[PDB]
């Protein structure tokens, strides 16, 4: 069935799965007409696909050039995302092929479902958790590739950097979500933090810093205090 | 006009024919049923005074031999049995008559109502839903499970539908993913229609039998059978104008039909809403949303 907080440490198992987030697969601007309507222009947008145990992320960057002459872009969206992780699931070896797939919004399930009828195996599932995985387009580096992209292009990621080398899969998972909420409830203050220090540098085969242990807590603490503040100036505590 | 001769009755049994029914009090000289009308299917059916569990009865069709009912004291039952000497069974029909002790199947002239609820129902497919080829009438009770429902455990006394899954590749082409699951018409009219079933009359035969049974009796897999069946119609974009008209004539009977007090179970909340208020064939179905919304406008 679903995932929640009862069956949390599942993530971190043995057995190959996936997250699948569509949040930020059809992405749109709306602007006023020169008739003084309104009209949207669609963006690049991304596929967040993503192995919570070893970090690998799947980025099929979703280029504007789908949608054209598409009616209904909201509900193709969701069927695009399920044909894109069918694929991907198709292009791996079969012991590399996902026993899970977690969606994290449930009109996902059956769009996915009927694009994996292939693999009955294969189980779908919904959760209960409020993930923050929509705020990817924070992460600069993740963003960038998306807007300049051209053309469909799938990119490899590793989300954690090199993290798994001193931190274990559950803690990795929980600094990804502590960012990703943090840059969600505050993105200048998120990310005013994460680089306040110049001297800290991000490498160029990593997405964030390159924080000691010790910086990572003092880092963490103060996306703790970040994302308890915003939440009283949202509703005055 | 035919005759199905009871041997006795012995216990106290409620007897439904078709859609009608009454009381036999125990060992009450009661022997059976005359001016059944021939060119129709027929349901005969039973639910024991002493235990409302189990409803059961027998599909028939009097052209297709002498048939008659016997209760067995060991299996508990009142059994379909035929008889093969024609002679002998006219006789004894004959003396049953003549004492009076059968009721009268209650045909008012002016109702069509078993007509429009049997209209393509033929017993030659009952019986391939309902396998038990050494008779030539058919039983069914409550609790047989579908075909579908062991997949989901006796195959023998299993109700044959059509399986009928939106999530199926059978229902689903490669490529067309998202165009055949929110549009099932390549499902209906190829995959079933064409297919399956042949034609549309097959189709709405094991659609109406499927409803009687699911009212008659409270067999759940034939209410799931019938409620997949409409609503594989209803989510089909391009659907026959002449399956449209007839299906509305159909459902309007067996919405008519329905005892008012099992609606809540037997009526699915979400298939009707979505048939009548979101699918293709919203607006198509006009007899059949009339009388819904006059009749249970709570279910809506
Ligand atoms: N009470 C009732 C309903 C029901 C019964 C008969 C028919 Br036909 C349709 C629905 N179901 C309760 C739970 N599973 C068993 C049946």
């Amino acid at each position: 069935g679903a995932m929640n907080s009862s069956n949390y440490a599942e993530l971190f198992n043995n057995d190959i799965k996936l997250f699948v987030d569509d949040t930020n697969v059809y992405r749109v601007t709306v602007h006023k007409t020169f008739e003084g309507n309104v009209a949207t222009k669609a963006i690049n947008g991304c596929i967040f696909t993503l192995n919570p145990k070893t970090g690998h992320l799947f980025l099929k960057i979703i280029h504007t050039s789908v949608w054209a002459g598409q009616k209904r872009l909201s509900q193709l969206a969701k069927w695009k995302t399920a044909e894109e992780v069918s694929a991907l699931v198709r292009s791996l070896p079969k012991e590399e092929q996902p026993k899970q797939i977690i969606v994290t919004r449930k009109a996902m399930l059956d769009p996915l479902e009927v694009h994996m009828l292939d693999f009955p195996n294969i189980a779908i599932r919904p959760t209960e958790l409020r993930l923050p995985f929509s705020a990817a387009m924070s992460i600069d580096k993740l963003s960038d590739v998306v807007m300049k992209a051209t053309e469909p292009q799938m990119v490899l990621f590793n989300i954690y950097d090199d993290w798994l080398d001193r931190i274990s899969s559950y803690t990795a998972f929980s600094r990804l979500t502590l960012l990703l909420r943090a840059l969600k409830t505050n993105e200048e203050s998120a990310k005013m933090i994460l680089l306040s220090d110049p001297t800290i540098t991000i490498k160029s085969y990593h997405l964030w810093p390159s924080f000691t242990d010790e910086q990572w807590i003092t880092i963490e603490s103060q996306m703790r205090d970040l994302i308890l503040t915003e939440y009283g100036r949202k509703y005055n505590v | 006009m035919n005759t199905v001769p009871f041997t006795s009755a012995p216990i106290e049994v409620t007897i439904g024919i078709d859609q009608y029914s009454f009381n036999v009090k125990e060992n009450q000289p009661f022997h059976g049923i005359k001016d059944i009308p021939i060119g129709h299917v027929h349901v005969i059916h039973f639910q024991h005074a002493d235990n409302s569990s189990m409803r059961y009865g027998y599909w028939f069709d009097c052209r297709m031999g002498n048939f008659y009912i016997q209760y067995d004291p060991k299996d508990g039952l009142y059994k379909m049995m035929e008889e093969r000497d024609g002679a002998k069974f006219e006789n004894i029909v004959h003396n049953f008559k003549e004492r009076q002790m059968m009721v009268s199947y209650p045909k008012i002239d002016e109702d069509d109502t078993w007509y429009n609820l049997t209209e393509f129902v033929q017993m030659d497919k009952i019986r391939k839903i309902v396998r038990k080829d050494e008779n030539q009438f058919s039983y069914v009770d409550s609790s047989m499970t579908t075909v579908q429902e062991n997949e989901l455990s006796d195959p023998a006394h299993s109700l044959n539908y059509t399986v009928i899954n939106f999530k199926s590749r059978e229902a689903i082409r490669p490529g067309h993913e998202m165009e055949d699951f929110l549009d099932k018409s390549y499902y209906l009219n190829t995959v079933m229609l064409q297919g399956i079933f042949k034609n549309s009359s097959n189709y709405f035969g094991e659609l109406q039998f499927a409803f009687l049974n699911a009212m008659f009796f409270g067999n759940y897999g034939s209410s799931l059978q019938w409620h997949a069946m409409i609503e594989l119609i209803c989510s089909s974009a391009t659907v026959p104008k002449h399956m449209l008209d007839k299906l509305d004539e159909i459902l309007y009977y067996q919405i008519k039909t329905l005892p008012e007090q099992y609606s809540d179970i037997l009526l699915n909340e979400r298939v009707w809403n979505i048939c009548l208020y979101s699918s293709f064939q919203k607006n198509s179905l006009h007899n059949t949303e009339k009388i819904m919304e006059n009749k249970y406008p709570e279910l809506l």
